RNA sequence: UUAAACCGGCGUGUGGC
């Protein structure tokens, strides 16, 4: 009985891969799978065999969920009054006590679960044998390639995987080749694959430089940041502590030798080596090289930067897929804006004195007084709603009617910003062809237009799933609505 | 109702109360079994019972409410405590909990505590937001606990002598080193009585480990306060159980800013039990004690401390010598260096029918200046100066004669003049 | 941020900071467990934490960054150190390392140190290219470390007497041979205070092994510097752990050319722990000590030395006598011949309330001419000549009276005139 | 052993290096073992000397115990009855011949494995081999290399293994090594032999 | 690569129509 189980746990060879605790939790799982066979009711049964003290005592798990199928494992979110459970989740019961003891199929289940557990322990062992180099360049041959991941071998049954996002979009693979990446994530208690190598994640380049550049590794050239686009283009900003060190010609090497070697090892990946500055403005200026910007407008709160290159170099400054900009938007992590070409592309002197249509009636008790003042800016219209009288003296002739007209125009500015906001938040536009549909009130039209369709033709070409999670309709009324839409648009044969 | 409310009274009232409840012959089963059956019937009357007890936590996570009169041991009236209470309040070991309990349905074990109504004689809100015991800041004995009774009995001297030999205060760690047949029993008896009579503010918790049941009955119904004991009727398992349980109760009561006096006799039998219940490390020490056999005894001994925030824990554990073997003496040694308060008793003078025979020479207290006023400290220094150069018998007969010739201790100072 | 930055302050600020972090009830768990949860939340905010600690190397090759306030012991905030750092820099035991740490993902254990930013308060380049400790050239005490305070306190004499009995300097190996109840505690207290006040250049590292927790709390918040201790709350395993860890920290700090004072009390309990944690060789010595039980204690004792290149390690380990048994005395014997600096304290005079009772006769220093100037050495020789022919009580009362009648030591020389 | 160990052994030493790591089950283990032992037998038959440095013999014994038929009974430690016959044959294949050639095997025994069966092997192998050499791990953990057990090492009929006066001097040297402790003998060994260059130079320095 | 479902040959003798 229990003495036999004690003898087994004393006689297990891998007491170190599986000590007493893992052995009796494995027997917990084994008795659970055995109770799955004892009763046709599929119930999870923890049994806490209490290896050291005594023997098993069967329990019953409630598996708290609103459902009722297999009621041996069904409890709603709050059914915890009886037995003084008083627990929403995790409250489990001990209803059936001393179920069928060990028999031959119980021993079969225990045998198979303990051998697969020894296998899992060996998987933890190979995890330990592949670890200690997490974040270092490693050699490895591949075994199989798939659409979502690839398997890799190093020797000594060292198995790892490289996911789809960890690979380059165009890096062709074939079994037997010796590919290299960096070991980034480890899961010592996973179920399938254990070790994870990558080739597209940014910090890889760092250790690449850490194995290429003799400067880095001793921290004379501290690597600040790096943004990447897998196999396509990677930018990097670095900082040096010494003053006689030139990161443009030391990290690059001799006429493009170090960065070229790193790119050729990466498999043809463009690298842009940029110096990091402690100012985000100059940093984004230097980041988009090769490019030149004479128009800088930085906003701290909006996290935006108006960095507009000169007219003519756009096709090179933005580049394909906006890479030189996109990587920049990943280097600092901010948003940018490049729209103008010819009409006052300075974007600072332009918006400083382009207000001839806004201030038509601001100091308009008598327009023949003075133009609007740009020294304060008059370019916010909302934070300008209240300015102290410390700077409200320089405008000569600020009578009381003038400040009352100022307050009236500030009320007008509040009205116009509220109008612009309500036109800006209204990116649904439920038109009359969307409201007149039977069973679609104003709110349902709001939601339906917020789903992504704003017309009536494209309504008939979305299914129940495409409408699902709607606010105010069930799936059957959903099907009826989309059927009526298809009848009006497709089955009716009307135009 | 409360179990202790049915426990203060003998089995006779329990029998007639069960006859009132209309059950099977009660006198046949045990009196605590009588209480179990009686509470079962009381719950059958359609009312929620109100129970109380100190918490004992097993490996599974639930708890048991051990009662005071059951010597903090396993009983049929040990209230089951669902883990949900340990999830909400996280009541640790020794927390005196009182609340509503329900009868055990069939196939169950004991009564289950539904909702706590009293946590350590305080609101349950203080239970969750509270500073812990091993988390405190230990200090020395600041407040002095006087021992003399004040009416001049013959064994009142047995308290005065302490106040004349080495003072005792809150948070101290006291040892009583004495051979068998020396006078420890009556000593701790009058010590407890004097602490209770002169200082009824502190919580008297007398402890007894592995003695005669007649001694347990003499101790329980003679002194003020709770008297939990475990005689030789219980093995080392129940010994260590009751020991850790009373020590955790004291820890919780000090956490609640209260003073706890723990008079234990003896510490050597506790150490023997501990050495009995430790895993073997493949080696033995001098005397026959395991290596790690002292860790848990040392923890239990050093649980006593004086706190900055509130409360104190002062233990007086008696050490036993002259046992013939080494291991016990070894314990004594391992215990002289951890306690900051020694008190040594004489058997060579006790055989002469000379009581009380306290070793005035090797008695002492560390930081004893915080245990007594200035000029009284000067006078005690001069008195020990007088006691030193004379022989052992000389000092002891001088002590007993001139203190029985006195009534109180300050009267003794004013008579030595 | 830094763990010690959250550790200098009590549990109350930690509780309110965790409430700022918006977590479960913090007061329920331990305060160091509070710090663990708080650092976990701080890492959840998306920032790299900056941690520091001294390195402990296990058999597997990785390391633990034990913190100073945790008494160099196992804790939930012990930063894991991947073996790759031991492959790059090969940081040995005791190297104070500060750097960037990340939170533990689930199924992991503790925080992992990513990149080191500070190695022993120096650049990491000095860590790889450096001369080792056991590779140094040991020498004698060249520079003298004066002990007198300079304002004339009553226990200031307790320092002056040393400067009058036997000087103390950098790289010395000092022993304090004293029985229990003699005055070692206050002695090492004022010794540390005088070293800190008069010589704030050296690194004061006071050590405490197996004492009262109240003593640990009195020592930690009274003296200048780090106070790591291990009371009886920890078994011989954690005792030897903290001992080897502080000794390796001192080794590394001397390797970095810095002076380390290690005031340890007591060495006898350390030797007992060592004898407890040694494999049995099938034989016992006189007193009950294993054969190889002295090798590692002797290593720990002889780790102290004066270096030609830079830094010093001066240990003052207190020896305990009058314990009744032999083995402790045996330790003392095995320790008189290895240390080159003896200092003996008197209990027979301490019982007379005569403090401080230092044995002026058997105190001495080897190569003491390098510890004091020429004419001061002549005057000390003549003073010991005067002290010799008179009795013990005579010398001691002359010492205490005529030094309390003085304020400083050179003033004492100019008064003896 | 580890495949890295096999690669380090093959291309470091002079001669043929045949090995079978854990990549092969007990079948291929016993195959390569019997095959190299029969090659050595034939080479000694052709009057040639063959040194067989094997590590370890305990894993070979485990494989043998794995590939023996069950006799319905087990011994102390978990080893079959006839599980030792073929290992004993493989071990005793080594011998010195009157006619020509020699076969000298140095098989490493493994102890401190926690269980009994391996130790059992060791026991069944102390009595069959006429040459013992014991190594110390309690001294190896002290970073004290090489930690050979000078006490329990020995050779049967060792007078045929060394000249007369060198034998006298080795007897006196072991006499000197005996009465001192283990650590004493080992540190004396390592220090005074690293302080020397060759062995006869060591004899002439002990003088 | 992953998930779900399913998975009388021969002779002999006897008797009957
Ligand atoms: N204060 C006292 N006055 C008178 N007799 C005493 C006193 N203390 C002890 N005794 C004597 O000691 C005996 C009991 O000693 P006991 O307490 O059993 O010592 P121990 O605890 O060392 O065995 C009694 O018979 C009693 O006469
Ligand atoms: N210089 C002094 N002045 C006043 N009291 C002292 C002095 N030195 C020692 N003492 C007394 O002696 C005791 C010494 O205690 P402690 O330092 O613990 O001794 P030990 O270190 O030998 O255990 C203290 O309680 C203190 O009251
Ligand atoms: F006889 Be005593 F109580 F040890
Ligand atoms: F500090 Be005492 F000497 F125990
Ligand atoms: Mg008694
Ligand atoms: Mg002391």
């Amino acid at each position: 009985m229990n003495k036999e189980i004690l003898a087994v746990v004393e006689a297990v060879s891998n007491e170190k891969a599986l000590p007493r605790e893992k052995i009796f939790e494995a027997l917990e799982s084994a008795l659970a799978t055995a109770t799955k066979k004892k009763y046709e009711q599929e119930i999870d049964v923890r049994v806490q065999i209490d290896r050291k003290s005594g023997d098993f005592d069967t329990f019953r798990r409630w598996l708290v969920v609103d459902e009722v199928t297999q009621p041996t494992k069904e409890i709603t979110l709050e059914a915890a009054r009886y037995e003084d459970e008083s627990l929403n989740l995790g409250d489990y019961v001990e209803d059936q006590i001393e179920s069928v003891t060990f028999d031959r199929i119980t021993t079969q289940t225990a045998k198979q679960v303990i051998v697969q557990k020894v296998r899992e322990a060996e998987r933890a062992m190979v995890v330990d044998q592949f670890r200690e180099h997490e974040g270092e360049i490693i050699t490895g041959v591949v075994k199989k390639v798939n659409r979502d991941n690839i398997s890799l071998d190093l020797g000594n049954n060292a198995e790892a995987v490289i996911l789809r996002e960890d690979m380059l979009p165009r890096e062709n693979f074939r079994p037997g080749d010796r590919v290299r990446g960096v070991l980034y994530s480890v899961r010592p208690e996973a179920r399938g694959a254990q070790l994870f190598v990558t080739r597209s994640k940014p910090e890889m380049l760092i250790e690449l430089f850490r194995i290429e550049v003799p400067e880095i590794g001793e921290e004379v050239i501290e690597i600040k940041a790096a943004a990447r686009d897998p196999g396509s283009r990677a930018k990097i900003a670095v900082k040096t502590n010494d003053k006689r060190i030139d990161p443009v010609g030391a990290c690059v090497g001799m006429r493009g030798a170090r960065v070229q070697a790193v790119s050729t090892e990466l498999g043809g990946e463009r690298i842009d080596i940029v110096l990091w500055d402690d100012n985000p403005a100059q940093f984004v200026i230097n980041a988009m090289a090769p490019a030149d910007v004479a128009s800088i407008v930085v906003d701290e709160d909006k996290h935006t930067m108006d960095i507009a290159v000169e007219a003519g170099n756009l096709a090179q400054a933005i580049g394909r897929n906006g890479q030189n900009v996109r990587l920049a938007s990943q280097l600092s992590g901010w948003e940018l804006n490049v729209m103008t070409v010819d009409d006052l592309q300075a974007k600072h002197q332009a918006e400083a004195h382009a207000a001839i249509d806004t201030f038509t009636k601001y100091l308009d008790i008598d327009e023949d007084f003075a133009t609007v003042l740009v020294e304060e800016g008059f370019s916010t219209l909302e934070e300008l709603a209240y300015v102290p009288m410390k700077e409200l003296l320089e405008i000569e002739g600020l009578d009381e009617p003038t400040v009352e007209a100022l307050r009236e125009r500030a009320k007008n500015a509040l009205a116009t910003i509220a109008q612009a906001q309500e036109e800006s938040l209204g990116d649904n536009k439920p038109a009359d062809d969307l409201l007149n549909l039977e069973g679609v009130d104003r709110d349902l039209a709001f939601k339906l237009a917020a789903r992504g369709v704003c017309t009536l033709e494209d309504l008939a070409e979305q299914g129940i799933d495409d409408l699902a999670d709607i606010e105010g309709l069930t799936d059957e009324k959903a099907g009826a609505l989309i059927m009526a839409a298809r009848n009006i648009c497709w089955f009716g044969d009307e135009a | 109702m409360n179990l202790t409310e049915l426990k203060n009274t003998p089995v006779s009232e329990l029998i007639t109360l069960g006859e009132n409840m209309g059950l099977e012959n009660l006198a046949r089963m045990r009196k605590q079994d009588i209480i179990f059956a009686i509470l079962k019937q009381h719950a059958k009357s359609g009312e929620d019972i109100f129970g109380d007890g100190v918490l004992e936590i097993l490996q599974d996570g639930f708890g048991f409410l051990r009662s005071a009169d059951s010597s903090y041991l396993a009983g049929p009236d040990d209230i089951y405590v669902s883990p949900s209470q340990i999830r909400r309040f996280n009541l640790r070991t020794g927390d005196t909990i009182s609340g509503k309990i329900r009868p055990p349905k069939e196939g169950e074990r004991y009564f289950a505590l539904l909702k706590v109504n009293e946590v350590n004689f305080d609101k349950p809100e203080n239970a969750r937001n509270k500073i812990l015991f091993e988390n405190l800041t230990p200090l020395h004995a600041n407040s002095r606990l006087r021992m003399e009774r004040g009416n001049g009995s013959t064994e009142d001297l047995t308290a005065r002598v302490l106040d004349l030999a080495s003072p005792i205060g809150r948070g101290q760690r006291g040892l009583i080193v004495a051979p068998p047949k020396a006078g420890k029993t009556m000593l701790l008896q009058n010590i407890a009585q004097s602490i209770a009579y002169n200082h009824p503010d502190c919580v008297l918790m007398v402890l007894l480990i592995d003695e005669r049941p007649e001694e347990v009955t003499e101790m329980q119904r003679l002194v003020k306060g709770e008297v939990v004991a475990s005689t030789f009727d219980e093995p080392a398992s129940r010994h260590v159980q009751v020991a850790e349980m009373v020590i955790e109760k004291a820890k919780r009561l000090v956490e609640h800013k209260k003073d706890v006096i723990i008079l234990l006799d003896s510490i050597t039998r506790l150490a023997r039990a501990y050495n009995t219940v430790v895993p073997a490390s493949g080696k033995v020490l001098t005397g026959g004690v395991d290596a790690n056999a002292l860790h848990r005894p040392k923890r239990f001994f050093g649980a006593a401390r004086n706190v900055e925030e509130g409360g104190s824990l002062t233990i007086i554990a008696t050490a036993l010598i002259d046992t013939g073997s080494k291991m016990d003496e070894v314990i004594y040694e391992e215990f002289k260096g951890t306690g900051n308060m020694e008190l040594h008793l004489s058997r060579k003078i006790a055989e002469k029918r000379v009581f009380p025979a306290i070793d005035y020479n090797r008695s002492g207290t560390r930081k004893e200046e915080l245990l007594t006023t200035q000029e009284e400290l000067q006078k005690m220094w001069i008195l020990r100066k007088i006691i030193h150069p004379m022989g052992e018998i000389d000092a002891m007969e001088f002590l007993i004669n001139k203190l029985a010739m006195t009534k109180t201790n300050d009267d003794f100072f004013e008579m030595m003049k």
